């Protein structure tokens, strides 16, 4: 058969002609809305931006779920890995971010808007079609760009597809916009590189991966960062997803990418199958960039939450089971059992930054202790509905809760329609 | 000039082959390619017959054609070194990335030298304080000793080596040379911020007074650079060792990626692999990197290495041959850090050469061997305490078990660079503060103080005051009641006039991404090249 | 005496039950690391002779 | 397994009926790929399986979906090898199974 | 040091100088055995000499075995 060289390094089409389209890992879109019109084609293999072309991370990036914005903060340009087992809410949190980025794009100006990129690696084509259908009916289709290399396609398509999604989000990094890229199930992209390297007879390393599987995840993840204001000040926030196997962090891919990203988001299956969804394990999961670059004021009120959820898990699970009871620390446990179910949320409905701060106010300062633990998740949605909507408009505006506002807020939180009690 | 001007024979990823016509250059000498978008440099390592050599490319190899002219310097890879480099950031070839023009090169030394012999070696052991109680007790660092910090991807070998710099690199008389080898690129940037605002990097006219020379081969580069960056930053030490005679500070970060960058290319060089997947030559190449880090009799090197164990598995050969290359082992474990005890130094394996009763004296050796006794008592009794509870042993060891949880909490210590993400400021602890502070806990001088009183404290002053705070807080459970009345007229306008005192951002629709856009002509059929090389469509045969 | 032991051996069965839980997974992740490290000796034993 | 799929793909895509399917002993089909793809001189993967595990096991799974013309559902009998759910053969198998029904003595 | 010989192959030297250094180390001490005296020999880090053996063979296109050590 006759081969033909193109004369161009390996590429994928980038730009506004891709917004709302599901693309393959090379550039041929399979939505059925015809070929791309307003696009430019750049390299899929770009050197990650250097240090002096970068700056620190300053602007926070919200996520929209109570579990993540409270305790594991994320800033623009920070790559935060999601990690866990199968059917444990890793993909659910990531698309809750994308839906949350949609409505916040309807409340921010043009130069601070975000544009989503959701790649898909090794998932079924049946479920990823349910992902783009869900992205249409939530209106996040307008600002999402999809790469779906399913389990059917060949091994270099599942090897190249997260590179294509990063090149599609490279654009917003270059010309001043802001980006949010979701690497979905990047453990299956590792086996994609394992397939393309073992069939070239290259001698493998630990757990039969080849030697350069670190540099593959390196160059994939180092391209998402925060730049200085000399090059448009753009940003790119990555979300790799790593499937672990039954409580193992010492899988070779899992310990590889953690030494690349800025933090992890552990999803422990022990917290999941009792019903706590999402199962963000709050004591193992840190993020050491967003601590300064969080929404301030939330840092004033969730620091108490972090110190109690430092100490709530310590006395858990053997208050009566293991040795005995003392009843001196029923104050932390019967406040912590409120705060764990406070971080629960029903699916596909993000809570913004202005509605989480009053939510995390209401369970912390003592206002909801009198309602028993079987109905607090109706109490919190009541607090969103009961308190008059002035307070949500103020706290997003000034960005920091003043003493002139919480004294107004403390009076409002008491006159709520409690459930039961 | 067709003598000594070869072309690329073959390209296998980051490894390329150059066939030479005139004369093949000596090993570990550089090449300069022509016609690439980047000034790409090669380094010859094996002469693979056929008048053709074996190279590892230090930059991106995308775009090499098998005819491109390749010229040599006739010399090994030379780096601009000197006091003018103090405050610059160099990559593997030493071109500046800090955008401050070129470097005033005092000299240009090659990155491939012989290691210093026995005749140039120094045996003068002294102690190095750091401000850490776990370091300055269980394995104190030699002033002229190589330092190892084995970490398991997220147990704090970046923070502890950043805490260490922020303590001792300001007070030490000599410069620092930081050689980031395969660290995340953002964490090189926060070191670039922190050294300017603390007066260690001085830009403008005040460059020669600075105290830090940066070398960065972070993990964005294909594995030529990471194979050689830890050699280049070591040659910034060699000019400061043999020539300057000063006491340099070489905090080599993540030196495992040096061993992995050779592991990426030696799978392509046709080599039969070793055990679990490394090259055969990791014994000599880690020897060929570590043993230039030696304190000569004409100047020392006070260096700290950081060896990243791959999968929390210390029997991997990449740290197993690295134990012997290190004076002071300081192993950071994973399981201890799950409790939050920071820093999570394994007390029962972190061993130094300075832990010796005839150099630091038997006043300190009796302190550390008591702590390592009762933890080995405690680690011997982990198997009983989990399955049967504490309530089965005698009172001769259940005193020691609670004594273990005391000294396990007391090893926790906040860090002065960790104050950004912990709130509390770190504590700078002297040597006499610790050994006085650790003597009584061995005997039981503070057993009536509780076990949470030792958590996150600096000195023996802070052991009783937090124990007074824990007790004081219980009576603050029912101490007083707060109420804030007569404030609604003082400084608050209203709640409804709070709405009207906000400037509203005019959110503009029609975002219009066609600004700064090109949108070239992209048609259905892919562009191919015909035999003359004109961009024609693909002829319709499949 | 016989009553508290009847609830002390209950929790001891749980606690020595969960140490069996992690350890079989410590058996499995070492076994699959064993066969693979035993397998790649054969490929490194076969590729040199072909 | 492909033959059972294509006699299902005639009834899924022409008659328009919702077909049942039983790809019996999907550990054996994975291992039948493990012996055919080690026979062709490919370099072995992890624990002893083929390196084309996820691509070629998925190639059976990805043709069992639904469409507007019909829908094929499979009932894949799974034998867990050595009673380990971290073995690589059920690891990629449980990345496609939507319902997991256990049968106990 | 009056009654001590020391052959010292460093890790920054090549493999066969480490491969021969216990072999040359016993070549000194066979003289002390041959002429009636008694000899002490310490083959320190003998596993690391075997890694110094493993480096040479695996470059020498020789078949590996257990832990990629030769036959
Ligand atoms: N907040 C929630 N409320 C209710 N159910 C939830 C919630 N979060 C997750 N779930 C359940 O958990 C599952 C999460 O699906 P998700 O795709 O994230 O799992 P996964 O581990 O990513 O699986 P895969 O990797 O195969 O996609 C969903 O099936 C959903 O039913
Ligand atoms: N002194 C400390 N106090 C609190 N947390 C720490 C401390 N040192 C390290 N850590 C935690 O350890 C983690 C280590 O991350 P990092 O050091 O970047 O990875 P690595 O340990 O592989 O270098 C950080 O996320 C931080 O949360
Ligand atoms: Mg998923
Ligand atoms: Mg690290």
């Amino acid at each position: 058969d006759l081969v033909y060289r193109t004369g161009q390094i390996v590429n994928v089409p980038i730009g506004p002609g891709t917004l709302g389209r599901v693309t393959d890992g090379l550039g041929q879109p399979i939505d059925g809305k015809g070929p791309l019109t307003n696009v430019r084609s750049s390299l899929v293999e770009v050197k990650a931006p250097g240090i002096i072309a970068r700056q620190s991370v300053r602007e926070p990036l919200f996520t929209g779920v109570k579990a993540v914005d409270a305790l594991v903060p994320i800033g623009r340009g920070q790559r935060e890995l999601i990690i866990g087992d199968r059917q444990t809410g890793k993909t659910a949190v990531a698309i809750d971010a994308i839906i949350h980025q949609k409505n916040c794009n309807e409340q921010v100006p043009k130069a601070q808007r975000v544009y989503c990129v959701y790649v898909a690696v090794g998932q079924k084509r049946s479920t990823v079609a349910q992902l783009v259908k869900l992205f249409t009916q939530t209106g996040a289709m307008r600002y999402t760009i999809m790469v779906s290399a399913t389990a059917s396609d060949a091994a270099p398509l599942q090897f190249l597809a997260p590179y294509s999604g990063c090149a599609m989000a490279e654009y917003f990094r270059d010309t001043g916009k802001h980006g949010l890229i979701i690497y979905d199930d990047l453990s299956k992209q590792s086996v994609a590189y394992r397939q393309m390297s073992l069939l070239l007879r290259r001698p493998p390393g630990r757990e039969a991966f080849p030697g350069d599987v670190f540099y593959l995840h390196s160059r994939l993840l180092e391209r998402a960062a925060k730049l200085s204001k000399e090059l448009g000040g753009g940003s790119l926030t990555a979300f790799p997803v790593i499937e672990t196997q039954a409580g193992d962090v010492s899988a070779y891919i899992a310990t590889n990418v953690i030494s690349i990203t800025d933090g992890q988001i552990f999803l422990e299956t022990e917290l999941f199958y009792k019903g706590i969804r999402p199962a963000l394990n709050v004591g193992l999961s840190v993020s050491r960039v967003g601590s300064a670059a969080q929404f301030p004021g939330m840092k004033q009120v969730a620091g108490t939450l972090k110190l109690e959820l430092a100490q709530y898990r310590e006395v858990a699970a053997f208050a009566q089971f293991g040795s005995d009871l003392d009843a001196a620390t029923q104050y932390v446990l019967e406040r912590g059992a409120r705060l764990t179910e406070m971080l629960k949320q029903k699916q596909f409905a993000p809570i913004p930054i202005e509605r989480q701060t009053v939510a995390v106010y209401a369970a912390t300062k003592g206002f909801l202790d009198k309602v028993r633990v079987q109905d607090i998740v109706a109490a919190e949605e009541a607090v969103i509905s009961q308190v008059n909507p002035a307070v949500f408009k103020i706290l997003k505006a000034n960005g920091k809760i003043t003493p002139a506002l919480d004294a107004h807020l403390k009076a409002e939180l008491r006159k709520v329609k409690l459930p039961g009690a | 000039p067709a003598i000594d001007a070869g072309y690329v024979s073959q390209v296998i990823g980051p490894v390329v082959d150059v066939r030479f016509d005139g004369e093949l250059p000596s090993i570990l000498s550089s090449l300069e390619v022509e016609g690439h978008s980047v000034r790409l440099v090669l380094e010859v390592a094996q002469h693979m017959g056929d008048n053709t050599v074996r190279c590892i490319a230090m930059d991106s190899t995308d775009g090499l054609v098998r005819g491109q002219k390749v010229v040599d310097t006739g010399s090994p890879i030379k780096v601009p070194v000197g006091r003018g480099t103090l405050g610059r950031i160099m990559n593997v070839i030493g071109e500046p990335v800090d955008e401050q023009g070129p470097i005033d090169a005092a000299d240009i030394w090659s990155i491939h030298r012989e290691a210093p012999e026995f005749t140039e070696q120094s045996t003068e052991q002294e102690i190095l304080v750091t401000g850490i109680k776990v370091v300055d007790l269980l394995a104190p660092y030699q002033r002229g000793g190589k330092i190892g910090l084995f970490g398991g991807a997220g147990v704090g070998k970046t923070v502890l080596i950043m805490e260490l710099i922020n303590n001792v690199a300001k007070a030490h008389g000599g410069f620092s040379v930081f050689a980031g080898v395969g660290e995340r690129t953002r964490e090189g940037n926060d070191l670039y911020r922190e050294m300017i605002e603390s007066g260690v990097i001085k830009l403008g006219a005040e460059r020669g007074n600075s105290k830090c020379t940066l070398v960065y081969g972070q993990m964005n580069e294909p594995p030529g650079a990471r194979a050689r960056v830890a050699l280049t930053g070591l040659t910034v030490a060699e000019y400061f060792r043999d020539i300057e005679g000063q006491d340099v500070l070489l905090f080599v970060d993540n030196i495992f990626r040096f061993t992995q960058a050779n592991s990426e290319v030696s799978a392509l060089l046709g080599r039969i692999p070793s055990a679990v997947g490394y090259q055969p030559t990791l014994a000599t190449d880690l020897g060929g990197l570590q043993e230039r880090i030696t304190t000569t009799t004409k100047g020392s090197i006070t260096s700290v290495q950081a060896v990243y164990v791959p999968a929390d598995d210390l029997t991997d050969p990449a740290p197993a041959t690295t134990f012997a290359h290190l004076d002071a082992t300081t192993v950071l474990s994973r399981s201890i850090a799950e409790l939050g005890i920071y820093p999570a130094v394994d007390p029962l394996d972190s061993t130094s050469r300075m832990l010796n009763p005839n150099v630091i004296g038997a006043e300190h050796y009796n302190v550390a061997r008591g702590v390592q006794k009762v933890l080995q008592d405690y680690k011997n009794l982990q198997d009983i305490i989990a399955i049967l509870g504490m309530d089965e042993l005698s009172e001769e060891d259940k005193l020691t078990v609670a004594r273990a949880r005391k000294i396990q909490r007391f090893l926790s210590q906040p860090f002065q660079v960790a104050e950004v993400f912990t709130g509390t400021p770190g504590k700078y602890v002297d040597l006499a503060d610790t050994i006085s502070g650790f003597q009584g806990v061995l005997t039981g001088k503070y057993d009536d103080l509780p076990e949470m009183a030792f958590y996150m404290v600096g000195d023996i002053k802070e052991v009783k005051e937090k124990a007074d705070k824990m007790a004081k807080d219980i009576a603050s459970r029912k101490e007083a009641d707060n109420k804030k009345v007569s404030e609604e007229l003082k400084d608050i306008p209203s709640l409804d006039k709070l709405v009207s005192e906000i400037k509203e951002v005019v959110i503009e629709e029609d975002d219009g991404l066609e600004e700064d856009f090109k949108a070239e002509a992209l048609s259905s059929e892919t562009v191919v090249l015909n035999e003359e090389g004109k961009s024609v469509p693909l002829p319709k045969k499949n | 005496e016989h009553a508290s032991r009847m609830s002390a051996m209950e929790n001891s069965t749980k606690s020595a039950g969960e140490m069996l839980g992690k350890l079989t997974l410590d058996y499995n992740r070492k076994r699959q690391a064993t066969i693979t490290t035993e397998l790649i000796e054969i490929i490194a034993g076969a590729s040199a002779l072909m």
